[PDB]
């Protein structure tokens, strides 16, 4: 029917969460030599803190096509980061530093501007 | 009535082109070049 | 609010923040970090400086286009002070110089200059007066600086009474003259230190969280009139400052005795530079001055500013003066009160 | 073109050609910078008759 | 023409003047703002009124392909010129 | 129709190969591109003393942007819009309204010469001829700012440099 | 290339983008005496390849 | 109008970067060459398409 | 003929019909259409089952060898189920014929890569990811070609937007050049340009 | 000019001006067009 | 003998000497680099000026930008400028380095390069012509003439 269809490489989400956990333990063996190879000023707890926040916020999928690409693109930024193609602007942008804390309760926003 | 006037080549055209390669012939055979170099050095040993 | 000043957009460089500021002493360490923390937020800043134009290009891509004006200024004439503020809403005096010139002491440029701005703006219709001063500011210091400062501050408390007085304790950062001052003492054999770094007692606060503060200042109706003490987390002792300093750069700690008499003539010695001096007198009198404790000041958190440990900002600053596994050690702290 | 003919020959002798008769620099020989004014015909499609739109 | 707020801020022909208490006008300090003071209400207003022998007269601004559109004004009115919508010249039926 | 550009076989004779023998250790081959350069050094070079001289132009060339006046000194400029439409660049942008006589006039014109292309579009999508680029290319400024023109920064170029203007306008209407 | 750059600017007004051909056919006529300058141009411009 | 004008193409034989310069510089000779038609073969008429 | 309209090639027209009818029959198995413009130019339309096969044959048939691939490209169509069109673009120099194939493919559909049959490929797959976020089994090396490095989203999408989410300045506060939700001093005007009268009759669709 | 002069209109600058970038006669770009919006003003007067 | 003087005179050497040996970097990134080119080819001869044609951006005096600046290429632009030695200037050559030109409101293009470096001199068109930049570079020369270091330095 119109839900069979063609997989990218897991045929479910087993299969699936296999990838992701070989994803996630590829990024966070990579971020101690990513801050000694960039020279970052944050901490490796800081890194792997921000590495687990980016796995969390995608932890409500259930479709493994979906998953799969989210690997597929997890690993293409994991090899720009170990092949050294960024640079330190590149990967410090995961932590927004210059960026001011927008307010979240609704009355700090009424007081600002018009958006919800 | 003006006639029509716009750029356009003159009557019978332009005059020919030159596009070929032309890199001319200088110089000596290598026979006559290495007997004045010869001739040269065996002055100079003299 | 005049319609020009309502602040529309989302806070970024393209935004209107409503705020006109005019930033006395821009072209410096804490002028720099003041104006990109205004022109990020979309402010009109007007920058008056005394230097060449080339020294204050760094400045330009800090606002949107038409956000940053410079405008020439002399510290002695009252017309260039009052060009400058006369379309401001807040003022923001950062004039200051560690050594004394032959056309400025610290007379002119902590009590003259800043009661000149003041009494300006005051004329000028100018709402909000911000007037950095010194933590240890005090008429009975040894340090001529620090007594100037407090001069200073109770004139500009009279002349504009409803202005915002911050007093920061020293500060460190990239630009900075304190954790960079212990770098380059390394650049000589010798390490001197009053007693042997003992009996004086440091709380630096990092360049951010000072700008943090007076920006907040400016958008807080309270801070109006107030005096606040910017202070950083832990106090330490100097010499156990000076020997984490070294550490992180990966540098070798040799300390040594002295007393002041001994430590005034290598202050007066380089004292004699027509340029910037690498130490004098009066900074070793300031760097062995013990930071005063003043618990009826507001602080960095009254503005909601958390303090940042010196720990966690040390490598950035120090990193270039390392000669080419991060035990680091961290120095030990004073307990807190 | 304002060379000596001793200058002319040393550099048609170095470059073993008459440089002479095709400078690279322009003299005289370019079209004068003012004009006649134009007048340009029109195309095929000016006519007053049988000359619907819907035809072409 | 050009006059003056009391700031002594030029207005523009646009009628455009920072008022008292607008921040905005610190750009100019230092330096100037920039006006055209060839007001070209004042200047059309200057120009004479054709009188012509027709009810109907065309305009194309002069000089031709040069000037505007070619436009035809009626002159019917007697109470008011016909007006140029293109370059605002003028123009006055005699006698009827 | 095609030619080989490499294909000649080299001859295998006494004569030949010791003339390629010559070459090899005698450098004739280089010595020939050494004539070449030493006849350059005897040639007058190319350059125009700028600013004292000029590089060669024509009326068609599109330089800085200026608004233009009929010969009465009313404005050409009629806010029909249609340079701003047309501008690929979207560096045009204009108001307008009823002017005190009731004349449809612009009350903004703004050009970002920094979002100009300078690819003329503009004077050809103008039907008054109200809209030109001019013959002026030397106006490099300090600031950003000071390219951001607005209606009276190009009523003051079309006032500065109309003398010009017309002339090289007179000098193409006809082939547009 | 100078010279090719001035064929560019006396066509269409600039040296290099010139925006000259257009769906349609070209956005001007050549101006007179422009043809005589490229022949010009053209009866020198092999000596100029064989010099490279 | 390429198939009303006479040129040759240029062709290498080892395909590497020599035999591609030579191309490109014959190919130059050849554009000469089509200039030259050009010239002479210009017709009149108007230079964009009859149809507003 | 008429000056001002373009002349017609029934020959070419032919040809090319004939052509296609003959590639047609030899792969239904994949061909789902078959057209050709009014222009000449031939368009296989195929099954997304098909890219080896169809292509393979193409390059290598005695009748057709179409050995150059001049381009491949995606368009982004959101009303469609299978919003991706993939365009491949082939020469044959033999015949001196081009030809289009054509096939489609949704945002979480990987499409066959056809680097086995085109090495030219290589380089076109990894732009229409970038640029579509349209994924390729197989694939020597894919990623990014065109985009910043972490750069987020497809551009080429026709939902994402022309000045996308963020853009770049220097900070002088960490030192570095930073990336920020994008604000602009002015917006892009939209225009709506769209006659409300035809202008094409032959091309009108039932109602 | 000298042989052809150019056509005289009375609003043409008889001053040419060289670039004045750099200097207190630079041009500053400002919006040409008048407030869009007026605000209310409330009374100069108390309620009662 | 004042002070004044001397340093007046003083002044003048060292902005003579700067001015007329002005040796540039240019970022070539697009079109604008041709022109860039064609200044220094024979019309033009910027090297008559002092302003060498190829020099190293080590020994670099001003850095012209001579095209488009994309997001990723930026950092590599503001890498450039942090390593050139001072005194160091910026031009900004051509609309798209200017404000962004034909690409201001592309996602992927930085909208002017003042975003990411100071900029001195901004010469505008789409290209500016060869002549066009060499004006700008012979304004360069000029600001470099009216600055004013030691003046400054004698009354602080
Ligand atoms: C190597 C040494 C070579 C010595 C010859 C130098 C020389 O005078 O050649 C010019 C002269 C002009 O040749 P050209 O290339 O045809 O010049 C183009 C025009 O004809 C030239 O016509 P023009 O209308 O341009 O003439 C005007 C020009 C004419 O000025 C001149 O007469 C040449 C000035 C060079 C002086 C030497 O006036 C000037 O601009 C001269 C101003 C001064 C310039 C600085 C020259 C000083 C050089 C000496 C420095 C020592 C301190 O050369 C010749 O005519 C060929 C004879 C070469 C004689 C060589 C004798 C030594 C044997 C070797
Ligand atoms: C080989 C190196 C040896 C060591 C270094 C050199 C020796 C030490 C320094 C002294 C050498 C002085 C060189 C000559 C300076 C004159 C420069 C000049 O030609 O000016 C033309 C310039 C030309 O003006 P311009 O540059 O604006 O012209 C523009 C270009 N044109 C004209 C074509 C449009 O004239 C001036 O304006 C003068 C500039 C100031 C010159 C310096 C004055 C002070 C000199 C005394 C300093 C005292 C301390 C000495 C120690
Ligand atoms: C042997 C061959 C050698 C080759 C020739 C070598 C060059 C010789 C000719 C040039 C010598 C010029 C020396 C000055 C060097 C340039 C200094 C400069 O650019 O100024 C910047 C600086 C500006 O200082 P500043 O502090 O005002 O500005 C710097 C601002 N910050 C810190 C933000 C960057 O000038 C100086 O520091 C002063 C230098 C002293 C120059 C000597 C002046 C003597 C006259 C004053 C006394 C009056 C009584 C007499
Ligand atoms: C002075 C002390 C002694 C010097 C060293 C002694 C000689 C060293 C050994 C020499 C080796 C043998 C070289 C023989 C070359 C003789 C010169 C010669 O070839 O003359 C002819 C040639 C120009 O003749 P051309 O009219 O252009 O063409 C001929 C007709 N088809 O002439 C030329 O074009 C070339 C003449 C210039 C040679 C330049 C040498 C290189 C350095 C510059
Ligand atoms: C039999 C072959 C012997 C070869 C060597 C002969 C020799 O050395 O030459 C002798 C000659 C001296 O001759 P001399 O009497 O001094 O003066 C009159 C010159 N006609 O010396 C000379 O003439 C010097 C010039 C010749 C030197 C080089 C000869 C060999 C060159 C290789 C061919
Ligand atoms: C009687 C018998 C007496 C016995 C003695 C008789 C001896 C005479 C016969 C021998 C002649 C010897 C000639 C000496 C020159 C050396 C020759 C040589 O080595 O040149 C060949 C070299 C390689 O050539 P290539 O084609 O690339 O490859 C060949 C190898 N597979 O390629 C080169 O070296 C080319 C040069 C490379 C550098 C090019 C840049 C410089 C060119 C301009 C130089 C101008 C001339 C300089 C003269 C200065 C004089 C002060
Ligand atoms: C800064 C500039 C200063 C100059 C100021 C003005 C004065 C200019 C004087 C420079 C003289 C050299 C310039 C002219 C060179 C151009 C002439 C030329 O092109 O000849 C080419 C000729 C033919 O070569 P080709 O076509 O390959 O033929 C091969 C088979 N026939 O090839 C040949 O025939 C070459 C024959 C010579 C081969 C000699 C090999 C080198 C031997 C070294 C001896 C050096 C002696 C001179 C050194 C100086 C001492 C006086
Ligand atoms: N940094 C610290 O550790 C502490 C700083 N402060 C106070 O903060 C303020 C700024 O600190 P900082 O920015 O480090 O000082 P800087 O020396 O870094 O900058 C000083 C500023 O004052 C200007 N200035 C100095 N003298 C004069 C003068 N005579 N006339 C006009 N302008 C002048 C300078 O301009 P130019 O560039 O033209 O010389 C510069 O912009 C000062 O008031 C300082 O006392 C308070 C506590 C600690
Ligand atoms: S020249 Fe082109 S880009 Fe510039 S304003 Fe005119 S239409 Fe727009
Ligand atoms: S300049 Fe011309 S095209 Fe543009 S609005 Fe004015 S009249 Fe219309
Ligand atoms: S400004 Fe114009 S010529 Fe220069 S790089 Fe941009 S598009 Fe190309
Ligand atoms: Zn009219």
């Amino acid at each position: 029917a119109s839900t069979s269809v063609k997989p990218i490489f897991s045929r479910d989400m087993n299969e699936a969460k296999r990838r992701v956990r070989e994803l996630y333990r590829a990024w966070y063996r990579e971020v101690p030599n990513t801050v000694h190879l960039f020279q970052l000023d944050i901490s490796v707890k800081q890194g792997r803190d921000k590495v687990r926040e980016m796995f969390k916020k995608n932890a409500h999928i259930t479709d493994p096509r979906v998953v799969d690409l989210l690997v597929i693109k997890g690993k293409m930024e994991l090899e720009e980061t170990i092949k050294v193609w960024k640079q330190r602007t590149h990967v410090m942008r995961f932590f927004h530093e210059t960026e001011a804390p927008r307010p979240k309760d609704f009355l700090s926003k009424f007081y600002v501007g018009h958006d919800p | 009535a003006s006639k029509v006037k716009q750029d356009m080549p003159p009557v019978g055209g332009y005059g020919p082109i030159d596009y070929k390669r032309n890199l001319p012939r200088r110089g000596l055979s290598g026979y006559s070049m290495f007997a004045v170099g010869i001739g040269a050095l065996l002055f100079g040993y003299w | 609010l005049h319609h020009a000043v309502i602040p529309h957009g989302k806070g970024g460089r393209s935004s209107v923040s409503g705020i006109v500021a005019t930033v006395f002493g821009a072209t410096g360490f804490l002028g720099r970090y003041v104006v990109n923390h205004l022109g990020r937020m979309g402010s009109q800043v007007i920058v008056p400086h005394r230097c060449e134009p080339y020294d204050t290009m760094h400045l330009r891509p800090m606002g949107d286009l038409g956000q940053i004006i410079f405008m020439d200024w002399n510290g002695r004439d009252k017309d260039s002070i009052r060009r400058a503020v006369e379309h401001s809403s807040v003022v923001i005096n950062l004039v200051g110089r560690e050594w004394e010139t032959q056309n400025f002491d610290f007379e002119d440029v902590f009590v003259k200059i800043p009661q000149a701005i003041a009494q300006v703006s005051k004329e000028a219709g100018v709402e909000k007066f911000i007037h950095i001063s010194h933590l240890n500011a005090d008429i009975k210091s040894s340090s001529k600086y620090l007594r100037s400062k407090a001069v200073g501050e109770k004139e500009v408390r009279e002349t504009f009474p409803e202005a915002t007085i911050i007093k920061p304790a020293e500060i460190f950062g990239r630009e900075d003259r304190f954790l960079n001052y212990f770098a380059n003492i390394r650049w000589f054999g010798g390490v001197p230190l009053i007693s042997l770094g003992k009996k004086t007692v440091k709380q630096p606060v990092y360049i951010v969280d000072v700008t943090k503060g007076i920006i907040n200042a400016i958008k807080d109706p309270d801070a109006r009139g107030k005096t606040f003490a910017f202070v950083g987390p832990s106090r330490y002792l100097l010499f156990d400052l000076v020997q984490y300093v070294f550490a992180v750069a990966h540098r070798p700690f040799l300390p040594y005795p002295l007393p002041h008499f001994a430590y005034r003539w290598i202050g007066r010695l380089f004292e004699i530079s027509p340029f910037e001096p690498w130490t004098t007198r009066d900074k070793v009198e300031r760097i062995h001055t013990t930071d005063k404790i003043l618990p009826h000041l507001p602080g960095l958190e009254d503005l909601g500013v958390e303090a940042t440990p010196l720990e966690l900002k040390a490598i950035e600053v120090l990193r270039r003066h390392r000669t080419y596994i991060e035990d680091v050690q961290p120095a030990k702290t004073i307990p807190t009160s | 073109a304002s060379a000596t003919r001793f200058i002319q020959w040393l550099r048609n002798w170095a470059s073993g050609r008459d440089l002479q008769a095709k400078l690279q620099l322009r003299y005289q020989e370019i079209s004068k910078r003012t004009q006649p004014p134009p007048k340009l015909p029109v195309g095929p499609s000016h006519k007053l008759s049988n000359n619907y739109y819907c035809t072409r | 023409g050009v006059r003056t707020s009391p700031t002594g801020e030029k207005v523009t022909h646009t009628g455009q003047v920072y008022d008292d208490g607008d921040y905005r006008k610190v750009r100019f300090v230092g330096r100037q703002k920039e006006v055209n003071e060839n007001f070209a209400i004042d200047l059309i207003a200057e120009q004479p009124v054709s009188q012509v022998g027709s009810r109907v007269i065309s305009c194309d601004g002069g000089g031709g392909a040069l000037g505007h559109p070619r436009v035809y004004i009626n002159l019917d009115k007697e109470t008011k010129t016909g007006t140029c919508g293109y370059c605002g010249l003028q123009f006055r039926q005699q006698h009827h | 129709t095609y030619k080989y550009v490499n294909l000649r076989e080299p001859s295998m004779d006494m004569k030949s190969v010791t003339d390629r023998a010559a070459q090899t250790l005698l450098w004739t081959e280089l010595i020939r591109g050494l004539g070449m350069t030493l006849s350059y050094l005897f040639r007058e070079p190319a350059t125009i003393n700028y600013p004292f001289e000029k590089g060669p132009l024509s009326p068609r060339f599109r330089g800085e942007h200026a608004l233009r006046r009929y010969p009465s000194g009313e404005e050409r400029c009629i806010a029909c819009k249609l340079c701003e439409a047309v501008c690929p660049a979207q560096a045009i942008t204009i108001e307008a309204e009823p002017r005190a006589d009731g004349s449809r006039r612009t009350t903004r014109y703004d050009i970002d010469m920094t979002k100009c292309i300078y690819c003329g579009f503009c004077q050809e999508a103008c039907p008054v001829d109200a809209i030109v680029e001019g013959p002026n290319f030397e106006f490099s400024t300090e600031t950003h700012e000071e390219l951001l023109y607005n209606k009276e920064k190009l009523l003051n170029n079309g006032d500065k440099w109309e003398a010009e203007i017309a002339a090289n306008i007179q000098a193409d209407y006809l082939y547009r | 290339r100078e010279k090719m750059f001035e064929f560019y600017e006396r066509v269409s007004g600039a040296r290099m983008h010139a925006a000259y051909v257009r769906p349609g056919g070209v956005h001007q006529d050549l101006p007179l005496g422009l043809m005589d300058d490229i022949y010009e141009f053209s009866k020198n411009f092999s000596l100029r390849i064989d010099e490279l | 109008v390429y198939d009303q004008v006479e040129f040759d193409v240029p062709i290498g034989s080892r395909g590497d970067c020599y035999d591609r310069y030579l191309c490109r510089v014959e190919e130059m000779r050849q554009s000469i060459r089509i200039i030259s038609q050009c010239l002479n073969k210009m017709p009149p008429g108007e230079i964009k398409v009859d149809d507003a | 003929t008429r000056p001002t309209v373009r002349p017609r090639n029934d020959v070419a027209h032919k040809q090319l019909s004939a052509f296609g009818e003959y590639v047609a029959e030899i792969l239904p198995k994949y061909v789902q259409q078959v057209q050709v413009s009014c222009f000449n130019e031939l368009e296989i339309c195929i099954h997304p089952d098909g890219v080896i096969p169809v292509l393979t044959f193409l390059r290598d048939h005695s009748n057709a060898q179409f050995k150059s691939l001049a381009d491949l490209t995606a368009v982004d169509i959101p009303t469609r189920q299978n919003r991706f069109e993939i365009v491949y673009n082939l020469l044959s120099l033999r015949f001196n014929s081009r030809i289009r194939v054509k096939t489609y493919t949704d945002e979480l559909t990987p499409i066959e890569s056809s680097v086995p049959v085109y090495k030219a490929a290589n380089w076109y797959e990894r732009e229409i990811w970038d640029m579509f976020g349209v994924f390729f089994a197989n694939h020597p090396d894919l990623r990014r070609i065109l985009t910043d490095y972490g750069f987020e989203g497809h551009p080429f999408r026709k939902d994402f937007p022309l000045s996308g989410y963020v853009e770049l300045r220097y900070d002088d506060e960490v030192k570095r050049v930073v990336a920020e939700p994008v604000e602009l001093a002015q917006e892009f005007r939209k225009f709506d340009l769209n006659s409300p009268w035809e202008a094409f009759p032959a091309y009108r669709q039932p109602p | 000019p000298t042989v052809k002069p150019p056509t005289a209109r009375k609003f043409i600058w008889t001053n040419h001006k060289f670039n004045l970038s750099g200097t207190p006669q630079q041009y500053v770009p400002y919006s040409t067009t008048r407030k869009k919006i007026q605000e209310w003003v409330p009374p100069s007067t108390p309620y009662k | 003998s004042r002070g004044e003087y001397v340093v007046a005179k003083l002044d003048d050497l060292i902005n003579w000497a700067r001015r007329s040996s002005l040796w540039p970097m240019t970022f070539g990134l697009a079109c604008c680099a041709v022109e860039m080119m064609h200044m220094a080819a024979p019309r033009y001869d910027m090297d008559r000026f002092g302003v060498v044609f190829r020099a190293s951006p080590r020994q670099s005096d001003v850095m012209i930008v001579a095209g488009t600046l994309t997001n990723k290429m930026a950092p590599a632009l503001r890498k450039v400028y942090d390593q050139m030695p001072e005194p160091r200037y910026v031009v900004s050559m051509g609309s798209c380095a200017n404000g962004g030109g034909y690409y201001h409101y592309s996602y992927s293009v930085v909208r002017g390069c003042d975003r990411i470096v100071p900029v001195d001199i901004y010469v505008p068109g789409c290209p500016p012509t060869a002549e066009a930049l060499l004006y700008g570079i012979l304004q360069l020369q000029k600001k470099i003439k009216r600055e004013k270091r030691l003046r400054i330095w004698y009354r602080r």
